[PDB]
């Protein structure tokens, strides 16, 4: 005779279990998952340094800085960003050359 | 302190980082790709389910006029109480 | 931020696969009351009052695979976080509460207004209703808080006592060869007694806490069940 | 101080009477009759036998060496022999480590004069130890 | 549930069942690791780190 | 029509890997399928020998993981911080010196809250290096 | 006699269980551990009592084989899977799952490094993903 | 205390959500329902034997 | 359960077969007599 | 008897005193493993799993493994 | 707890019998029934 648990394959039984046996629980769980990934999925660099490392943050090599450096280099190279543009520096290119000659 | 440190997961393998802007934009592109075709009319429940709530939430954000300051969600340092910037 | 990690149950999953490829009878259940809600015969309920049995059984198995085996040194309770337990209890409790609320029977809440018509409605009965509605949510919070605090305190105490025992055993056993050997033997016997007592207490407390955890959920369900009499 | 001694003697006497080994009881009775010590006699018999079996041990060692070298030992190798060999290897490792510690007469390796840990030696609380 | 099974009467019987053989081996490890720590960490030639005051976990967690 | 929803749609023959599977089931069934092996909610069996075997094994592999993966991080941090603040500085030491340092870390662990506090608190007048030694 | 298991009991004593009437009682007054009739059923007393049945060589008058017409029911359906077939399927599945879990356990507890090491000799320190590519207008 | 922390709470809770949504069905089909069917078998066998005896008894009682 | 035949019987299984086998009455009588004798000696 | 928390199961008597007294005990039919059977020590004559492997030998094996675990780095130290 | 049976049309008391914060809002004060929360609760 036919039974869901014995005759249906696992994915089918999973859908049946969470749709005709525990639909409200599945709905609430999905709601909570969305909330968690909407409000509890971020960590600042300072938070990582304080609590993000098992034995403590290794300032002697500063892996966060290396990670950010790789990130920004990748973005600049892939997106063809001109980091010498006045908006990034706040001054014209000629003024930048003057500053380079000064310092 | 040391006893408190025993209460941590012991099988951490990898940590990945992604900006909210980047993956939100990618998700929007996916949604536009799947909701673009002609055979899904704008009046279908699927299209409205995809679009209306997001539009409403973004409108609520735009209409917001708060007298207080909300610090940037993704600052480099959010642990200092006396420095919202 | 996306952290990839694994639970501490992989060996236990292997054992479950090895030992439960064939069927076995189950006759001992931590929370048996989920199976017997009605004690007077001819009473029956039109509500799905046995819906909690499956979730109860799975929750007991999961929490037992974690909490009971955590007494073994260096075994990790992977889920031991306050807000994660809040999420679990939120799921179960709010799901059942919304099941009762989706029924769209407002008379079901008549019992929230505590007291009789003799009591003043605004200054007594309404305030009691406010307190009872508050108490439902407080019951959810207390359930998850109790489960978290018991585990945390028990394991803190075990860790501290184990550290003390290691210290005295390693750095003061030489007194067995000295003239103050009787003091060390007394202390060592006391430490052994406390060790056994702590382990027994934790073993009992884990099962008791799981029983109470399931009892809270079943109490939520029972508070809104109405039984008809067969005629 | 006397009650405790009497209690210990009574307990040991009960345990001695309890054992149901014919040889042990016979030896105990004979030595009690003669007033001699059974345990010391057992020790002397053992040492005499071992003194007379030394060259038997040597012959057995050479026979076992021939048995191993000839390959007959490995022909009938089983899992039990594997367990025994693992036990043997573990004892060899532990004995090598203990021998090293005794040979250098120190649990830890000695510190070289050019090491930065020499300060630790200089700042000993008790130079005698 | 602790209902039944082989139960050695005394130490000498632990070798009458493979599972209890493994158990007594493990008990040997457990109890024998303490004497080893006594010998190793109460040794005459054990020396505290000269730079133990350069850094400590007490600094870091504070 | 593409995939069956029924478990009865077999993908292999009934005799596929029969021998190894039967050996695996023999291993599973010999100690577990017994009257006295009555479990408590599937987690705590009644057979004593299951405890006698599994408690040591679980402890052993957990301890190996802790010693070689988790505590090693703290040990390496202490070595790096106390002897230069860099990995190369530690590697400038010999294996014997590193052994001494690591065993001192073990000592600190074993005292923990009960050992002498001079292991990390410098008494006044002590001649050993302080916290500003490498700064 | 062999060493095979019998009908599972769950560690329960059938002389005091809630369904004791479902278990036949023998001459000695010990209820069976199974729906079958057992002559040598016993009860053992640990912390809790439990019923045990010891298989033995016993001869039973065997009624001759009936015809297939009177006991075979050909009502099988496409969804139907017999208990024997289910046992076979589950045995194979659990064998493969056990092997996979064994490999996972070995890797996790003996090969997998922990992330974010202080020294940097083992494990990853993390990195960013989903970064934009080929979108100059984005900056 | 990490038990009081929230900086990786979502990834942490994914363990519970995976256990609930993906492992519970497997435990349901492979362990729990089988055990309860096994528990059911004896009483059903007894009741059906009694029902068959009742049918035979009724068959005999109608003869005269 | 032919696949289990190779495993044989361990000490506990042999004890159970001995106590609950065809010789169960003899073992029960011997055990009870021995226990009664020990109880009498204790008193 | 007990070994820590593990208690040895005991079979309940099934015969009455009258029936029991009429039973004739013949240990010649008993297996050699169980002769002079004692409920307080049923495994006294039980064979060893490995001939010559004592319980003390296994205990000592574990002790030696622990000593190796703690002392190997003292003889063969390795660099970070 | 127990089953709830709605009152019959004849078992419902008249509105004039209900009391407000201070007193019954009978004729000439009926329209104040809308504003008195306690009267609505009692009703
Ligand atoms: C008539 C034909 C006769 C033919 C005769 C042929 C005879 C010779 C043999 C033939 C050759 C062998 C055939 C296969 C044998 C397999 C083993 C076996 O026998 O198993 C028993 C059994 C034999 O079949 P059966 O018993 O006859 O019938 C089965 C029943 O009918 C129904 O079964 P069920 O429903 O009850 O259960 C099925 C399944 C439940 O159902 C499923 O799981 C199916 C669905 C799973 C989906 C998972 C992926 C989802 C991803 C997200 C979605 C993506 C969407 C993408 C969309 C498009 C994007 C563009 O159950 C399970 O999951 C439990 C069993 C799991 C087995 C253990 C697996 C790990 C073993 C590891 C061992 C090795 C370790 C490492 C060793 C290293 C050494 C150094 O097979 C199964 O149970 C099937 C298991 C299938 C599991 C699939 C998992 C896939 C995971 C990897 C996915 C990779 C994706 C990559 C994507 C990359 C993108 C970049
Ligand atoms: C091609 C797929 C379909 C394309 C689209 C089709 C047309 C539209 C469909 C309907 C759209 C609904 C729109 C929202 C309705 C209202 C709800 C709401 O507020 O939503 C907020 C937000 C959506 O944002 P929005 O309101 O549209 O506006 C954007 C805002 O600017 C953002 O503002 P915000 O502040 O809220 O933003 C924060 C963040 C917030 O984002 C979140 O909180 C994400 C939450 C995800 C919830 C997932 C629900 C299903 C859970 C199933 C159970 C899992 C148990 C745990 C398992 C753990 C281990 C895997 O939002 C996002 O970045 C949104 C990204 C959403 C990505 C969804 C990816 C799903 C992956 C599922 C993986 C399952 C793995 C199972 C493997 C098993 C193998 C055996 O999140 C969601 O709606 C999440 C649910 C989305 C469901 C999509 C349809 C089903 C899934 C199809 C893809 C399956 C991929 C499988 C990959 C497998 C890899 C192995
Ligand atoms: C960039 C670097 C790489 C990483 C990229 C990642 C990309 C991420 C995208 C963004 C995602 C954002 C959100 C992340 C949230 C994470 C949250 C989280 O972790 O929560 C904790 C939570 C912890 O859960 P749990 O309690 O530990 O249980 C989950 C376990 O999986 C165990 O649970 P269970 O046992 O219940 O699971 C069912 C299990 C049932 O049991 C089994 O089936 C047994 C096996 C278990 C396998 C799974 C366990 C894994 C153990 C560790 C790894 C094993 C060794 C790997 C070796 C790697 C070597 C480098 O069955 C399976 O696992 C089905 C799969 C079986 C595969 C069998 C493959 C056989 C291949 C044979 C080939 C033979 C070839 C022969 C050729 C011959 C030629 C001559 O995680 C989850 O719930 C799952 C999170 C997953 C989220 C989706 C991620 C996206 C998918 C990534 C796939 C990457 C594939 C490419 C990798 C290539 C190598 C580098
Ligand atoms: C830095 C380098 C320094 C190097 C310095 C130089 C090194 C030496 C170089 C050479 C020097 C010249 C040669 C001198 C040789 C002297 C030894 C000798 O010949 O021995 C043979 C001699 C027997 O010869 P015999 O009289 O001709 O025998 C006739 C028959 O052959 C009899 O045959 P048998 O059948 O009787 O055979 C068994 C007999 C023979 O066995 C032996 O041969 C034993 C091994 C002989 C060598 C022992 C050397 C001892 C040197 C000091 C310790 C070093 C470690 C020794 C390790 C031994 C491990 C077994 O067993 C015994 O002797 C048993 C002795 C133990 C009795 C245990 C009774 C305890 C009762 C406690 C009750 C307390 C109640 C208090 C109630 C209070 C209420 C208020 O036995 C002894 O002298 C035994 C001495 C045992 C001393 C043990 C001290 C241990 C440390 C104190 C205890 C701390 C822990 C416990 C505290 C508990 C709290 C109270
Ligand atoms: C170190 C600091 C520690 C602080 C600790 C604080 C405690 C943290 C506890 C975390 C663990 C426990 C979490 C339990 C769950 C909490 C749930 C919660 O409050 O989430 C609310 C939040 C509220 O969402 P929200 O925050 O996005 O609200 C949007 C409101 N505006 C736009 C004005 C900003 O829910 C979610 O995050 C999920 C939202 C999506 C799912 C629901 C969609 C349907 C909504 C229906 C109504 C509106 C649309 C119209 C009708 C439908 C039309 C189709
Ligand atoms: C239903 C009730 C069940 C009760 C079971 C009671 C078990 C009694 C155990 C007696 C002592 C056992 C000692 C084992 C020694 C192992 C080796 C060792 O070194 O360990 C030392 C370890 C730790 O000892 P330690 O702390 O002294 O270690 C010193 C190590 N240093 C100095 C480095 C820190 O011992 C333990 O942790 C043992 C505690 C056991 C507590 C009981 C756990 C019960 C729950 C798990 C049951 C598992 C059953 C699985 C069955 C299959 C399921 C499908
Ligand atoms: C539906 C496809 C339409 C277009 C035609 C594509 C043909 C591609 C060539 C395929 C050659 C190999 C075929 C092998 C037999 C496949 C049999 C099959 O489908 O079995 C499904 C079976 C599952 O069986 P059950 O769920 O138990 O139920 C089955 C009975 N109800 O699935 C499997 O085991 C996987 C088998 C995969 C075979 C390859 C399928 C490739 C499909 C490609 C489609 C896309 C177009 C390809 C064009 C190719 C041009 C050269
Ligand atoms: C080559 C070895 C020879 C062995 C001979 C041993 C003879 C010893 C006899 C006297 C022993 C007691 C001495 C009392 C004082 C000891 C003080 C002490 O700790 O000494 C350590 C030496 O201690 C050790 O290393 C060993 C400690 C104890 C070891 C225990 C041995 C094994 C015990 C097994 C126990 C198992 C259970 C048995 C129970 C029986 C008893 C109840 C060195 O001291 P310092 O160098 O001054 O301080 C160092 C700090 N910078």
């Amino acid at each position: 005779v036919y039974t869901r648990w014995k005759c249906d394959r696992l994915p089918v039984f999973q859908l049946k279990l969470f749709t005709q046996e525990y639909p409200m629980h599945a709905a609430v769980g999905i709601f909570t998952i969305i909330f968690l990934w909407k409000h509890m999925s971020h960590c600042s660099e300072e938070t990582e340094r304080k609590y993000g490392w098992w034995a403590g943050y290794p300032y002697w090599r500063d892996p966060i800085a290396r990670r950010n450096e790789t990130k920004y280099k990748q973005m600049i190279i892939n997106n063809d960003v001109d980091i010498t543009h006045p908006k990034w520096t706040g001054c014209s290119v000629e003024q930048l050359e003057e500053l380079s000659r000064v310092v | 302190s040391n006893p408190a440190d025993h209460f941590r997961p012991n099988l951490k393998a990898l940590t990945l980082y992604a900006e909210r802007q980047h993956y939100v934009d990618r998700w929007l592109h996916v949604k536009e790709r799947w909701l673009a075709p002609w055979y899904l009319p704008w009046w279908s429940p699927l299209f409205q389910l995809g679009t209306w709530y997001s539009q409403r939430s973004r409108n609520l954000f735009l209409v917001e006029n708060h007298l207080s300051y909300r610090p940037y969600k993704f600052r480099r340092n959010d642990e200092d109480r006396n420095n919202p910037y | 931020m996306f952290l990839f990690f694994f639970c501490d149950l992989f060996w236990l999953r292997l054992l479950l696969c090895m030992y439960y490829c064939v069927w076995s009878r189950l006759c001992f259940i931590v929370y048996f009351n989920c199976l017997m809600l009605i004690f007077d015969f001819l009473l029956f309920c039109l509500f799905d009052l046995y819906l909690f049995v499956g979730l109860c059984l799975f929750l007991l198995l999961w929490f037992m695979l974690f909490n009971l085996y955590s007494l073994i040194l260096y075994y990790c309770i992977t889920y031991l976080n306050l807000y994660l337990l809040f999420c679990i209890v939120f799921l179960l409790y709010i799901a059942f509460l919304f099941l009762f609320c989706f029924l769209c029977d407002f008379f079901l809440f008549n019992n929230l207004l505590v007291g009789d018509s003799f009591m003043d409605v605004f200054f007594i009965r309404f305030l009691l209703c406010f307190l009872e509605c508050f108490s439902l949510l407080c019951r959810c919070l207390s359930t998850f808080l109790r489960l978290f605090c018991n585990l945390l305190s028990s394991h803190f105490l075990l860790l501290m006592f184990f550290d003390f025992f290691y210290f005295i055993f390693v750095f003061f056993f030489y007194g067995v060869f000295c003239y103050w050997f009787i003091l060390f033997i007394f202390v060592f016997c006391f430490c052994l007694l406390f060790y056994v007592f702590l382990y027994l207490l934790d073993l009992f407390a884990a099962i008791l806490q799981l029983f109470i955890f399931c009892n809270m959920i079943l109490q939520l369900i029972m508070d809104f069940l109405l039984f008809l009499l067969f005629v | 101080l006397c009650n405790a001694a009497s209690k210990v003697q009574a307990r040991s006497a009960k345990k001695l009477a309890a054992l149901t080994d014919a040889g042990i009881q016979k030896t105990i009775s004979e030595h009690n009759a003669n007033g001699t010590d059974a345990a010391v006699s057992s020790t002397k018999r053992y040492l005499a036998e071992q003194r007379q079996l030394f060259h038997y041990r040597v012959v057995r060692f050479f026979d076992e060496c021939h048995y191993i070298i000839s390959g007959e030992y490995f022909a009938q190798y089983t899992k039990v022999n594997l367990i025994w060999d693992l036990r043997f290897l573990t004892k060899l490792v532990v004995l090598f480590l203990i021998g090293t510690v005794l040979g250098r007469q120190s649990i830890f390796p000695p510190i070289d004069p050019d090491s930065p840990l020499v300060e630790a030696l200089v700042t000993k609380v008790n130079p005698n130890y | 549930m602790l209902l039944g099974g082989f139960v050695p009467r005394r130490f000498s019987q632990f070798n009458r069942d493979p599972c209890w053989m493994f158990f007594i081996f493990s008990v040997g490890f457990w109890l024998g690791e303490y004497p080893a720590m006594m010998i190793k960490y109460n040794a005459r030639d054990l020396v505290y780190d000269p730079h133990r005051y350069v850094w400590s976990h007490h600094d870091d967690h504070h | 029509v593409l995939f069956s929803t029924y478990r009865s749609s077999r993908l292999v023959s009934k005799e596929f890997l029969h021998g190894p599977v039967m050996r695996f089931r023999a291993l599973g069934e010999y100690y577990f399928q017994r009257a006295w092996n009555g479990t408590l909610n599937w987690a705590l069996p009644g057979e004593y020998r299951l405890y006698a075997v599994m408690i040591p094994f679980i402890y052993f592999y957990h301890r190996w993981h802790n010693d070689h993966t988790l505590d090693r991080d703290h040990v390496e941090k202490a070595m790096i911080m106390r002897w230069g603040g860099t990995l190369e500085d530690v590697r400038k030491l010999s294996a014997k010196d590193q052994l001494r340092v690591r065993c001192f870390t073990d000592i600190e662990k074993l005292y923990s809250a009960y050992g002498p506090k001079d292991t990390y608190l410098q008494p006044p007048g002590d001649t050993l290096p302080g916290k500003d030694f490498y700064r | 006699v062999g060493n095979g298991p019998t009908f599972s009991t769950g560690g329960e004593c059938m002389n005091t269980c809630d369904i004791q009437n479902a278990f036949p009682m023998n001459d000695r007054g010990v209820r069976s551990s199974s729906p079958f009739q057992e002559p040598n059923t016993a009860i053992y007393d640990s912390y809790l009592a439990w019923t045990y049945f010891q298989p033995m060589d016993v001869h039973i008058e065997k009624l001759p084989a009936p015809e297939a017409k009177y006991y075979q029911r050909h009502t099988k359906k496409p969804w139907d899977v017999s208990s024997t077939e289910l046992t076979e399927i589950q045995s194979r599945k659990k064998y493969f799952q056990t092997l996979g879990y064994l490999v996972a356990f070995i890797y996790l507890y003996f090969l997998m490094p922990k992330e974010k090491s202080f020294s940097g000799l083992s494990g990853p320190d993390g990195h960013w993903i989903m970064l934009p590519k080929g979108r100059p207008e984005l900056f | 205390l990490e038990p009081m922390s929230t900086w990786y709470l979502a990834s942490w809770a994914m363990v519970w959500y995976y256990a609930f949504f993906f492992w519970m069905p497997m435990v349901w089909t492979d362990i729990m329902v089988p055990s309860f069917v096994y528990n059911k078998l004896p009483v059903i066998h007894f009741l059906q034997e009694k029902r068959a005896e009742q049918k035979l008894r009724r068959v005999l009682d109608e003869t005269y | 359960y032919d696949h289990l035949a190779s495993w044989g019987k361990d000490a506990f299984l042999r004890r159970l077969e001995f106590e609950n086998g065809p010789l169960r009455d003899q073992v029960e009588a011997h055990t009870q007599r021995l226990l009664a004798e020990r109880a009498a000696i204790a008193k | 008897y007990n070994m820590l928390v593990f208690r040895d199961p005991k079979r309940r008597p099934q015969l009455s005193e009258e029936e029991r007294a009429k039973v004739v005990v013949n240990q010649a039919e008993w297996p050699e493993e169980f002769k002079d059977f004692d409920p307080d020590d049923p495994y006294k004559n039980s064979p060893e799993i490995i001939k010559g492997m004592s319980s003390w030998n296994l205990f000592l094996w574990g002790v030696e493994c622990a000593f190796i675990y703690q002392f190997y780095e003292l003889v063969f130290p390795k660099s970070i | 707890g127990e089953l709830f049976v709605r009152p019959k049309l004849e078992e419902i008391p008249p509105a004039d019998q209900c009391r407000g914060f201070f007193g019954p809002l009978n004729d000439s004060l009926k329209f104040l029934r809308l504003l008195d929360i306690k009267w609505m609760m009692n009703r």
